[PDB]
DNA sequence: GGAAAACACCCAAGACACCAGGCACGAGACAGAAAAAAACAACGAAAACGGCCACCACCCAAACACACCAAACACAAGAGCTA
DNA sequence: CCATCTTTGTGTTTGGTGTGTTTGGGTGGTGGCCGTTTTCGTTGTTTTTTTCTGTCTCGTGCCTGGTGTCTTGGGTGTTTTCC
């Protein structure tokens, strides 16, 4: 229990990116074949997809430790994430 | 309804005449924010394995949705 | 001579004049709008610069970091209101933990 | 190239506030797409009101406006003050 | 006009969490849904009563209201929008 | 490629988590996430590739996941715009 | 005899309309000639497939009548115009049926 | 000063689909105010995108990639395959 | 070429889920109370239109200085080790 | 965690220029102003109506305590795969 506070400590106080580089940027480039093939990608575009996807799992995750503090638990499932998901909007 | 439209819109500038039809949007307008808050507050005190809603869950549902910060 | 110094404004009024004009907003552009449009914006950099300044004095830096923008903003009630939906680059997040989660 | 910035105005402004604090690039950059966003939305709210009423010419009022429609709270009310202030200012010279 | 906050009646309130299918009301909640209907109602009004003010009128039309609803991200149709 | 999703390690789940303030993780909570993560992924990527496709070009630049990004009411400072 | 341009492309939507409305609504200078065609088009089938489904679910509800409320249905029970037509609110529109399936007693 | 609608043109869309089905002129209302959304919405994107590639016009492409971004899903293709129809036949006629 | 970090394996500890019990608190119905709703008339603030009249912004043309690029040297605080 | 000797790479300043901002005058019309009409918004009065308020009884849903187990967390050594 106290190195999960260490680590909320450690990595609310950094400001580094968590997710590694080159699976995301796998990643991208496979998600981005099957639109068109052959496609060429800057490297901004990726850092930026990469800060931006960041944000928004760090997001989720605040509002799905919400969630699981409200049903007077303390960890989150997966029926919280289904839960912010569709409070929030998503599909 | 009316009268508290005109309550609210007493505070910052008097002598504000208010249209039928402006009422009206202003009224189907908040009942489908009610409902939608409502169907939320429902969704969270499902989630809590209870059947009674509570103003925390709504506190909770404002809080998730940004209309709280 | 420039129209910034007779306003007493930093801001180029004539950069913001030739935005709005070729920006395809409206057919005519009145002489106080970008005179209005100016003061407005920099009435703003000053506010978050001036918040921003003091969350890197507060941290002992010199040079301001994006990370001290996002604690200029996320501590203020009315930007972080009016930049709700903005996510700063290599900004991180606030520093909060739960009252119920801390150990006993 | 030629690609215009915000970057000596931000250090203007800056050194007025805080003659003794630096800015780093990536606050640059971030000090830029704030100012043009946040022009973005006043100058577009500003035309769609001029859209509504009819009119064809941009003046103070409806920047005036724009500006309380979007900032929230004391903050639009400052920036209503300081815009008037600089206006008058700007007619007396 | 004093006080008519109260004007929201509990039957009524209860309607309304009816139509979104709760099945049981806590006592406590009413002041809360009075609460949040009042933040919702002073923000929407302040948004029409200045778009009113900007187009030199002294009364609120049904064009500001759905203006400043569909601003807010809550487009309204059936008004003449 | 085949089966890169993967890739997305469990530990940087948890440092995301971390990050959040979440304290305890069920080990079902990755493959949701990974889910979720694709999903945003495909909505950003698909409007990203849009714009690169109507300028003509063969490459994603910066600008385009910005601007796209900004249609998803996602708007990103510091990489232009 | 001057033929309509919504004769000459087969369409029921005015696009000498659309096409005053582009050049009159403040977009750019100059317009080009396919693209009132094309929005006028797009807005045909949009409302031919929001009418029929009004249309059916009026025809479920054993009514001659269009109103609001079968709109609203027809919205409401269709994904892509429901993603669509998210942030939106019908007036007199009402809401759908449903209820939980825990909520139910046992 | 008669306010212009496009309430003739949804009831014939109407008759054409549904020859046995009349409609309420709140529905009308209803149906005006969904077309003029629509039609915002896809010119200030088209215009929006044709600013973005330092563009004067706004051709079928503006509205065909504006389509694309907008509609969800089958919705997309299927407007974008009538809208190239109606242009086609449009040039092949005078 | 290099090195920091995921990953499999093995012990342990503690929070989630279920059961049981109790309490209290909204739900349901009857009776009494309220005032909302509809119809109807009067007064008049003010909105839409029209006609006039002028100051304000667009357009061309000439001019010069602020803001850009190139290029230079400085110095904030990051690297590791101390306390 | 802050602090100091030493590094460094990126912030800050300075010269040249070209392009963009500034001055001058002329025209046309957008918009401010006034005045008239007349639609509609408010304010006031009466009856039927139907809902709202209050009170009494009580069924069951919310909250609390106990057990245990299984689920996740922690430590370690290695290969590997990201830089």
């Amino acid at each position: 229990g106290t190195v999960a506070l260490r680590e909320i400590r450690r990595y609310q106080k950094s400001t580094e990116l968590l997710i590694r580089k080159l699976p995301f940027q796998r990643l991208v480039r496979e998600i981005a074949q099957d639109f068109k093939t052959d496609l060429r990608f800057q490297s901004a575009a990726i850092g930026a997809l990469q800060e931006a996807s960041e944000a928004y799992l760090v997001g989720l995750f605040e509002d799905t430790n919400l969630c699981a503090i409200h049903a007077k638990r303390v960890t989150i499932m997966p029926k919280d994430i289904q839960l912010a998901r569709r409070i929030r909007g998503e599909r | 309804f009316q009268r508290l439209v005109r309550e609210i819109a007493q505070d910052f500038k008097t002598d504000l005449r208010f249209q039928s039809a402006a009422i009206g949007a202003l009224q189907e307008a908040s009942e489908a924010y009610l409902v939608g808050l409502f169907e939320d507050t429902n969704l969270c005190a499902i989630h809590a394995k209870r059947v009674t809603i509570m103003p925390k869950d709504i506190q909770l549902a404002r809080r998730i949705r940004g209309e709280r910060a | 001579k420039t129209r910034s110094s007779r306003a007493g404004l930093q801001f180029p009024v004539g950069r913001v004049h030739r935005l709005l004009r070729k920006g395809n907003y409206s057919e005519r552009v009145g002489a106080g709008a970008p005179v209005y449009l100016a003061a407005v914006l920099e009435y703003l950099t000053a506010e978050i610069l001036e918040l921003a300044g003091n969350a890197a004095r507060d941290n002992k830096k010199t040079r301001i970091i994006p990370r001290h923008l996002q604690l200029a903003i996320r501590n203020d009630e009315e930007l972080n209101k009016l930049l709700g939906r903005v996510t700063i680059a290599q900004g991180g997040v606030l520093p909060n933990i739960q009252a119920v989660l801390l150990p006993k | 190239s030629r690609k215009e910035s915000y970057s000596i105005y931000v250090y203007k402004v800056l050194k007025q506030v805080h003659p003794d604090t630096g800015i780093s690039s990536k606050a640059m950059g971030i000090m830029n797409s704030f100012v043009n966003d946040i022009f973005e939305r006043i100058a577009g709210e500003a035309s769609r009101l001029a859209h509504y009423n009819k009119r064809s010419t941009i003046t103070s009022r409806e920047i005036q406006t724009a500006v309380r429609l979007l900032l929230p709270g004391e903050l639009a009310k400052h920036a209503v003050s300081e815009g008037t202030k600089a206006v008058t200012k700007y007619t007396s010279a | 006009l004093r006080d008519n906050i109260q004007g929201i009646t509990k039957p009524a309130i209860r309607r309304l969490a009816r139509r979104g299918g709760v099945k049981r009301i806590s006592g406590l909640i009413y002041e809360e849904t009075r609460g949040v209907l009042k933040v919702f109602l002073e923000n929407v009004i302040r948004d029409a009563v200045t778009y009113t003010e900007h187009a030199k009128r002294k009364t609120v039309t049904a064009m500001d209201v759905v203006y400043a609803l569909k601003r807010q991200g809550r487009t309204l149709y059936g008004f003449g929008g």
